[PDB]
């Protein structure tokens, strides 16, 4: 637990998780790209909506 | 101590036998050399090489 | 500073067979007089490998090959080289071979050995270029039009320096050097061998068993690869950087590997010298 370093009383943001990916990663694989995830049928063009 | 039955620990790799010098040539990445029944019969020094 | 190479004469692929090569060791365990079973990535024998030249044929129309396509990384590539003034410089293995996703980079900057795992946004035509000097009658490295940009650099590995002399020599290949590339668990495992060789025209024919080179920690998601090699421009061949240059005498050979159960025989001096694919 690190509650007592990254924790801050407004809230500390500047740790971040994946969320809605197309696939299941490798083992040992790192993603960390940033594009914007198709979730409907309707194609995303860089924007979020 | 080679050419008596000693307990060696070598890397980590523990077991029980007798050292004597080897006229193998190990190649640079190699470490240990096993036989045809998987046993460690051959090992290069970690220190002497 | 991608430049788009023309003047570039179109030809069918080329095949050949690739007979007993991209053999190599296992594991790190030394073995003598014995004929080890093993299963792993192994290029088949005998197996049907594409061929890539690099040459410019005088002519009136002759023939003007720069071959480095975008070629698939299914699950491990056997890369044989057939050269004699180092025209083969490195590779790029991703997905996309653009910024959107990371990329693997290993170069001869004919200084350095560069490894850089990080977000390139590569060139159509990525390559490397030596201008030939008539007056000092020298080879200097002038130009490096891998990427664009590079950006979330995460891997970076710069070797020691050194000379290798770019010279663009005549005659037969002195040289045949042969990689495997695996991607495995994160892990970019590169064996390599490299075997004198005397030939003009094909791949050889023998038996050398490659070994363990390096296993970067890249942690990438690679399916397809790119070579990178070196052009030559001199006093000869003008043009306007795209098609003032000429392509130095070399080939290389692509191979597949699948999931084989080899039998391996080790001599008296932990050597693999021979192989069978069951
Ligand atoms: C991955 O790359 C992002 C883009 O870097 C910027 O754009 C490049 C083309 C180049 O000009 C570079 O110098 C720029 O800094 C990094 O920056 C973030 O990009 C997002 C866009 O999706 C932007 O909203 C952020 O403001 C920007 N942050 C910074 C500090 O520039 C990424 O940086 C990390 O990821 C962000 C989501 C954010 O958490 C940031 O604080 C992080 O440092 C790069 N990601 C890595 C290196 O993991
Ligand atoms: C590694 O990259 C390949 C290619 O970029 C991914 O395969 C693609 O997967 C998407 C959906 O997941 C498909 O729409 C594409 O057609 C696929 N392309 C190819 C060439 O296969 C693969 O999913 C990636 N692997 C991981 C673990 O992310
Ligand atoms: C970069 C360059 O221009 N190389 C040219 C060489 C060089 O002049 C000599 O290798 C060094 O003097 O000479 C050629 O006739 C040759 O041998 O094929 C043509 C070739 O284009
Ligand atoms: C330490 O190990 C090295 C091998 O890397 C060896 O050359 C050296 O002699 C060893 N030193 C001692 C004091 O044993
Ligand atoms: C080279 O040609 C390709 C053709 O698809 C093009 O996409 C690319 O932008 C060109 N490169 C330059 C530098 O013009
Ligand atoms: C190798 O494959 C190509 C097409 O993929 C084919 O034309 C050629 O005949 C094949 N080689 C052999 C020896 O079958
Ligand atoms: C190649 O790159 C390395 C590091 O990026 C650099 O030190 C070296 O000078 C370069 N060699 C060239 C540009 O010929
Ligand atoms: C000749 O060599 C020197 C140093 O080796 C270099 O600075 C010079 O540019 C070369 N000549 C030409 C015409 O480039
Ligand atoms: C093994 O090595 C020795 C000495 O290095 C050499 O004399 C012998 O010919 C080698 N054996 C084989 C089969 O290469």
């Amino acid at each position: 637990n690190s509650n007592n370093l990254d924790s801050k009383v407004g809230g500390n943001y500047n740790y971040l998780y994946r969320l809605f990916r197309k696939s299941n990663l490798k083992p040992f694989e790192r993603d960390i790209s940033t594009e914007i995830y198709q979730a409907g049928s309707t194609p995303c063009n860089g924007v979020e909506g | 101590v080679k050419n008596k039955c000693v307990n060696f620990n070598f890397n980590g790799l523990t077991g029980t036998g007798v050292l004597t010098e080897s006229n193998k040539k190990f190649l640079p990445f190699q470490q240990f050399g096993r036989d045809i029944a998987d046993t460690t019969d051959a090992v290069r020094d970690p220190q002497t090489l | 500073q991608c430049v788009n190479l023309t003047t570039r004469t179109q030809l069918p692929p080329a095949y050949t067979n690739s007979f007993t090569r991209g053999v190599y060791y296992p594991d790190k365990v030394f073995r003598s007089s014995v004929l080890h079973s093993t299963q792993d990535l192994f290029l088949p024998f005998f197996s049907n490998v594409t061929w890539f030249h690099a040459i410019h044929v005088s002519g009136t129309n002759g023939t003007k090959r720069f071959d480095n396509p975008v070629l698939p990384f299914n699950d491990g590539v056997y890369f044989a080289s057939t050269e004699k003034s180092n025209i083969i410089r490195g590779w790029i293995f991703g997905t996309t071979l653009d910024s959107k996703t990371q990329s693997l980079l290993i170069v001869n900057n004919a200084t350095n050995v560069v490894i850089k795992v990080c977000e390139f946004q590569f060139c159509n035509d990525p390559f490397l270029g030596v201008y030939y000097h008539k007056n000092n009658k020298s080879w200097m490295e002038s130009e490096f039009r891998v990427y664009s940009s590079a950006n979330n650099c995460t891997f970076e590995y710069v070797s020691q320096p050194f000379l290798m002399d770019l010279e663009g020599k005549q005659g037969n290949f002195k040289n045949l050097r042969e990689f495997v590339f695996k991607n495995i668990d994160g892990y970019f495992k590169i064996y390599s061998k490299h075997t004198p060789i005397n030939l003009v025209r094909d791949l050889p024919q023998g038996f050398s068993a490659l070994e363990p080179l390096v296993d970067l920690p890249i942690g990438i998601n690679i399916t397809r690869f790119q070579t990178l090699l070196a052009l030559h421009r001199s006093y000869l061949t003008p043009g306007d950087s795209s098609s003032g240059w000429t392509a130095g005498a070399a080939a290389y050979y692509v191979g597949y590997l699948q999931p084989r159960t080899f039998l391996l025989k080790y001599n008296e001096n932990g050597t693999i010298t021979d192989a069978v694919d069951c």
